[PDB]
RNA sequence: GAAAUUGUGGCGCAAUAGAUAUAGUACCGCAAGGGAAAGAUGAAAAAUUAUAACCAAGCAUAAUAUAGCAAGGACUAACCCCUAUACCUUCUGCAUAAUGAAUUAACUAGAAAUAACUUUGCAAGGAGAGCCAAAGCUAAGACCCCCGAAACCAGACGA
């Protein structure tokens, strides 16, 4: 609830809409498994559409680890400092495609 | 499944030790109304729906049914390019390391199933390599089975071993009916 | 046994995060706990429609005050504005009394306007010009 | 004992985080942490303002001369900024002075350069740049980055993006980023003084060879002790300004600020800057 | 070893050759194997030259040269999945690591 | 195939891919939750959530249905009730079309059995295969059979096309003898005499008008005669064709077996017939 | 607090041990060998249930058939007692 | 409710579990009889070391400020404003001034086939004999609790 929960104001950094649009995100980190169905909608992302986002936005510098990870994660880094991590665990790749747009 | 008796027991609250008294009279005290020290809301009370028995869980699918599963794996094995059919099982060596590195060579796999019949029949060679390999099994005809087929990553057949699952597995087509259990003779069946 | 729960802590504890901040018991023993935040739970669930007609009746009270420093009561203006085909919601018009009054003062003499109109309407049965504030632009 | 490990395993995990909340650590540079290469890190800052420039001249812009005494010092045991930095800091600063100009003519020179200073200077600059991504890209001796070395990195930028792509663009980039940074803050936030009535008489004095005389227009309260003066300007027999407040000299200070503001084409309605 | 494979560059003759060598006559492409002999003799040879074994879950399929002809003309790469990654035009924002 | 293509992609089968097709396993449904718990399917106080409801027919003391009704002989002597599996000529003809069941010998009870047309069973008193007129018409045997019953228009269309109805009594012990020779064989006992009608079926077997094997054969010429007189058609002499020397044999009763005397032992394994001397037990095997 | 500091030892697993390498072979001896032995004849087990599946009520019954006879006295009053308990509550207590 | 007749391990528990059991001891009982609890270092205590800590309730660090099922909407602000008749059970109907519950911890309650449905297998047959079969039969899957008398009787032990 509101009470519970630490609330905010409304405002967007440095001024995005006056200038230039800037894409607040930096860094994509996609801890993925070679081996493990965990990883298996991750490892299609990594394979057919993440380089298709990569070259969508530039400002964005993606990092893929294969690192045998029982459970995936992407980590989206932000221009403020402020790091948006959450999992990718057994999702199908329209889904991940989805969520990493989102970020 | 069909194999597995589980041992799993617990004591009801019969079987534990004592507690047939009334722990306090029923209305005077002012406690909770308990009949049996021993009953199963109590600390080392019995057990209320437990395990309890050696437990069996056989059953028997129907004879065809398993020999479809058979030939099923065997379609399966050969489909996915995991089946090798040989002349013979004849090792020059009789090295485990020798094997191990044919297998290496011809991109078998992890663990290779090997299947000659009889057992009686064994050339020694091979007995004597696969024996230390965890992994590189041997087996004869008549104890190929599914499960273990799944298990190992390739299949290994001779071809009278390949024959004789031919001559067994298509005769649960085209028979009869029982009528009484096949270790009695008949005429054709031996 | 043959399994007992090894991660009930946890759940315990996702009940908890959200009694952190009752006072006494409330926030320490699950029990008690449990109670406590599905009631808050329930009255944030029902606090949403409370928060509406809140907002709007504050709004409804600024418009009246702002309607008052003209000579002017709430729901004359809001009749002549319908009237007129300026449709500013409430909302709105609250914000225009605080932050941009001139605005208001000149919507509140349009209001009066109208209402003057109406008023001059009533006492000729029919006819002649309607007055200029009045009439309605005709989309077809 | 329970017979599991996935749950000990949450434990262990909620345990780590529960001391990481207590005792944080000494918060450590970006380039040390795993995930990081420099030159690609520096292209995706290049693409994400939209606008390119040389790669081989930007990566020059981030190194800074305490940096490079430390390299020194652990070889023992490159250009650097300069150069850029400083056309960087002097070019914004003229951008500035022309971008201001043009908008409020009735600004003075003084007030301009004020405005200019606290645009450029320590603190909002500093803002922009760890907003931007600069204070990662950047390396120096020692961290967090100081204030100073920052803007010094960020003026670097400036002067390198002016090298490559031309004047026009750096000066828009500077409208996009620096210049953004007056949009809620009116003045004398920025251009902070001490008595403005002198200030006012000046102007007056300037402009119509008059004086002002401060009439007192309204007050609730005055023994109350939350009084509401609201005080006036007024300029022969019209009234230039008024202000609230507190007290009366105080409210008298407000009028005065209001008035300046009049003049130096400002208030809260200005005009809101093209884009 | 390796599973790499390049369809040649010749062939089509080649096989037209070793055909001609095991058993010559119009309509080669459209020759029937059937007989499991000259099929054996066939194949192993092609598998000898071109280093390139017909798989035995394919074996049923080709029953005409032609088909035969036609398995050999498709290619096989090794290659490896990071490798294949690297190959796979990266732009610059992204970077690829294999932590084995 | 398809599939077996597909198959060359996608993960080599093994025990982690494996799962059971949809509808085949039914999800459990049991009683934690707020769904499925509280008072559990089980309702409120009463003689239902307690258990304890009382049984079956039972209807809460008013007289039970099942008691209402008089008592009557529906099921009086069924276990003591001859019971014959019946045999349509239709399926003995399609039995004969597939191979099974050869009319060139003759069509004793044990030969069907064998071929599978007739399953019958000694417990549960059958007492052997009753040969029914369902295949009246559509007919074309010309076959000896030895069947335990036999209706007129059956008995008619087999003498028709020229082949021989003679009834045949088993009892049940010797039923399941003849119905499964070879468990009999392994079991190891000397093949015994069957018996004979045991008193409301001596009229039956006795007279030729059924082809009973008692009856006097000087009289069954006569019944043949008869019959084809009734419908229609013409008594092809059997003595001309060349079948007749098959169609002559008659099982001369208390043999149950069509080539094996009663006191003979089978034996199975090294294949010999043991046959029992001694003139006393040859006697007996004799009455 | 239920939940614990130090997680486990490692549980190590041969998934390659001469019973999981071995398991299920000869299991399915009937259908490739001329019915010799029945699957059933390969299971090893308490006696009064090798190759019988059964229910509790039921197997209890098995069991003071099959074995009682040679059965501990504490141990077969107690089978008794059972046996009592899930006739009374099988034949009577439940729903439906 | 018959008969003939037929014929050297563990998808276990692991210290409130598993045996009542570190013990039929302590303790209770005239007696028969009932009958517990609990331990947890390291290679080394011929190393007393020093850290591993961090986590239930209860306390402490840290008493309190008008107003009210302990909160929610909020709000610049913890309160102050407005909204708001704890829960379970049992009830036609409970804020009820009807039951229960000091709190934490761990333990503590739906288990059985006929007959249906489902998906496999085979199919005028099915089923690893026997059983069923006017489309069947074989196969699995899926329904059916816990606590509580006063009592009755058998055999011991007590004046
Ligand atoms: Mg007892
Ligand atoms: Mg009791
Ligand atoms: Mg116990
Ligand atoms: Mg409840
Ligand atoms: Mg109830
Ligand atoms: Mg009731
Ligand atoms: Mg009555
Ligand atoms: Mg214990
Ligand atoms: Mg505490
Ligand atoms: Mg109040
Ligand atoms: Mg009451
Ligand atoms: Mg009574
Ligand atoms: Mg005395």
């Amino acid at each position: 609830t509101a009470r519970g929960t630490p609330s905010r104001f409304l405002a967007s950094v440095l001024h995005n809409g006056l200038g230039r649009y800037v894409q607040q995100l930096q860094r994509l980190s996609f801890s993925v498994s070679r081996d493990g169905a965990s990883s298996r909608g991750a490892r299609e992302f990594v394979e057919r559409e993440v380089i298709d986002f990569a070259r969508r936005n530039p400002g964005v510098v993606i990092y893929v680890n294969s690192r045998p990870c029982c459970v995936p994660r992407v980590v989206a880094e932000y221009l403020n400092g402020a790091v948006r991590e959450e999992s990718i665990h057994c999702k199908s790749v329209e889904e991940i495609s989805t969520l990493v747009q989102k970020l | 499944n069909f194999k597995r008796i589980s041992y799993a027991k617990t004591k009801t609250r019969a079987e534990v030790r004592g507690g047939g008294r009334k722990p306090w009279p029923q209305k005077g005290t002012g406690r909770a109304r308990h009949g049996s020290i021993r009953s199963p809301l109590w600390r080392g009370g019995g057990v209320a729906h437990g395990p309890r028995g050696p437990t069996s869980y056989y059953y028997m699918l129907p004879m065809k049914v398993r020999a479809l599963g058979l030939k099923v794996a065997l379609t399966v094995k050969l489909a996915q390019d995991d089946l090798h059919i040989m002349d013979s099982l004849e090792l020059p060596t009789g090295d485990p390391q020798y094997l191990t590195e044919l297998a290496h060579y011809r991109r078998w796999g992890d663990s290779v199933l090997l299947v000659d019949l009889t057992h009686e029949e064994m050339p020694q060679s091979i007995v004597e390599a696969t024996s230390r390999l965890k992994t590189f099994n041997l087996i004869p005809a008549v104890g190929l089975n599914v499960h273990s087929m799944l298990k190992h990553q390739t299949l290994v057949l001779t071809l009278p071993t390949v024959a004789f699952l031919e001559d067994k597995l298509l005769w649960q087509d085209s028979r009869y009916r029982p009528l009484y259990p096949f270790s009695l003779p008949y005429s054709d069946f031996p | 046994l043959r399994n007992r729960v090894t991660d009930r802590y946890f759940r315990i504890q996702e009940v908890l995060k959200h009694a952190r901040h009752f006072r006494g018991r409330k926030n320490r023993c699950y029990r008690l706990a449990v109670r406590t935040v599905i009631r808050a739970f329930v009255k944030c669930t029902k606090a949403r429609y409370l928060k509406k007609k809140n907002m709007r009746t504050l709004w409804i009270n600024r418009i009246t005050a702002a309607s008052q420093e003209h000579g002017l009561k709430y729901p004359a203006l809001i009749g002549n504005l319908v009237k007129c085909q300026v449709e500013l919601n409430r909302k709105v018009l609250a914000d225009l009394a605080i932050y941009e009054p001139k605005t208001f003062k000149s919507l509140a003499a349009l209001a009066s306007r109208r209402r003057h109109e109406g008023f001059a309407a009533a006492l000729g049965d029919g006819k002649e010009p309607e007055g200029i504030f009045s009439r309605v632009v005709q989309y077809h | 004992v329970k017979k599991g490990f996935r749950a000990a395993f949450r434990f262990q995990k909620e345990l780590e985080r529960q001391r990481l909340l207590r005792c944080p650590p000494p918060p450590v540079r970006r380039s040390e942490k795993p995930n990081w290469d420099y030159h690609a890190e520096i292209q995706a800052f290049g693409h994400r303002l939209q606008e390119n420039f040389s790669l081989d001249l930007l990566k020059t812009a981030f190194v800074n001369s305490c940096y490079i005494k430390s390299e020194e010092a652990k070889r023992q045991q490159l250009k650097s900024n300069q150069e850029l930095s400083e056309q960087g800091t002097s070019f914004s600063q003229t951008c500035l002075t022309q971008f201001l100009e043009d908008e409020y003519p009735d600004m003075p020179t003084e007030g301009i350069k004020n405005l200019v200073d606290f645009l450029t200077g320590e603190e909002v600059v500093c803002h922009v740049a760890r907003n931007l991504a600069v204070e990662q890209l950047t390396l120096s001796e020692e961290f967090p980055v100081p204030p100073a070395v920052l803007q010094q990195t960020f003026f670097a930028v400036i002067g390198a993006l002016l090298q490559s792509s031309g004047p026009e663009r750096t000066a828009l980039f500077i409208r996009d980023f620096l210049i953004t940074q007056m949009t809620g803050k009116e003045l004398f936030e920025m251009w902070k003084i001490i008595n403005p009535m002198g200030l006012l008489v000046e102007e007056l004095k300037k402009r119509n060879v008059s004086a002002p005389e401060s009439r007192l227009t309204r007050q609730s309260g005055g023994t109350t002790a939350l009084p509401l003066y609201f005080v006036g300007l007024y300029c022969d027999k019209k009234l230039i300004a008024e202000g609230p407040g507190e007290t009366v000299l105080v409210a008298e200070e407000e009028a005065a600020r209001v008035a300046l503001r009049k003049l130096y084409g400002f208030t809260e309605n200005r005009r809101p800057w093209n884009y | 070893r390796s599973r790499a494979y390049t369809p040649p560059e010749d062939l089509q003759s080649r096989l037209e050759s070793y055909v001609k060598e095991v058993f010559l006559p119009s309509n080669w492409q459209d020759i029937s194997l059937e007989d499991s002999r000259l099929k054996f003799n066939l194949l192993a040879h092609l598998a000898d030259d071109l280093g390139h074994v017909v798989p035995n879950s394919r074996l049923h399929q080709m029953c005409r040269v032609r088909d035969v002809l036609d398995f050999y003309n498709v290619p096989i790469q090794d290659r490896s999945k990071f490798d294949e990654l690297s190959a796979s035009n990266l732009p610059p924002n992204l970077k690829i690591t294999w932590s084995y | 195939a398809r599939a077996l293509d597909l198959l060359r992609g996608l993960p080599r089968v093994s025990l982690a891919n494996l799962k059971p097709n949809p509808g085949s396993k039914k999800p459990e449904r049991r009683p934690r939750g707020r769904r499925r718990g509280r008072k559990c399917g089980r309702g409120h106080k009463g003689e239902r959530q307690r258990g304890t409801r009382p049984r079956l027919g039972f209807e809460g003391g008013q007289t039970p249905f099942y008691i209402r009704i008089p008592k009557y002989g529906f099921n009086e002597g069924h276990s003591f009730r001859r019971q014959y599996k019946p045999l349509s000529l239709n399926r003995l003809q399609y039995l004969i079309d597939l191979g099974r069941v050869d009319p060139s010998q003759p069509i004793d009870l044990t030969q069907l059995v064998n071929g599978r047309g007739v399953t019958i069973q000694p417990l549960k008193r059958d007492y052997g295969v009753q040969l029914v007129e369902e295949g009246a018409d559509t007919f074309t045997a010309k076959v000896n059979i030895e069947v335990q019953l036999a209706s007129e228009l059956a008995i008619a269309a087999i003498e028709k096309n020229g082949g021989v109805v003679t009834t045949a009594f088993y009892d049940p012990r010797s039923l399941d003898i003849v119905c499964k020779p070879v468990p009999f064989f392994l079991r190891g006992q000397p093949i015994p005499k069957r018996m004979l009608p045991p008193e409301e079926l001596v009229p039956y077997y006795t007279d030729a008008k059924n082809r009973g094997y008692l009856a006097d054969p000087a009289k069954f010429p006569e019944a043949r005669l008869e019959l084809a007189r009734k419908y229609g058609y013409i008594l092809p002499d059997i003595t001309k064709d060349e079948l007749f020397k098959m169609l002559c044999t008659r099982k001369d009763p208390r043999q149950i077996f069509f080539g094996l005397a009663p006191g003979w032992v089978v034996n199975m394994a090294d294949k010999k017939i043991l046959k029992p001397t001694d003139e006393n037990l040859l006697k007996y095997y004799t009455s | 607090i239920g939940i614990r500091l130090t997680l486990p030892p490692p549980k190590v697993v041969d998934r390659w041990n001469e019973k999981r390498a071995m398991f299920g072979v000869y299991d399915n001896i009937g259908i490739l060998g001329n019915f010799e032995k029945h699957p059933k004849e390969l299971i090893r087990g308490p006696i009064w249930l090798r190759g019988w599946k059964g229910n509790e009520l039921q197997r209890c019954i098995r069991k003071r058939k099959m074995v009682g006879s040679r059965m501990f006295a504490d141990d077969l009053h107690n089978l008794n007692k059972r046996i009592r308990y899930l006739y009374k509550h099988f034949n009577r207590h439940g729903k439906f």
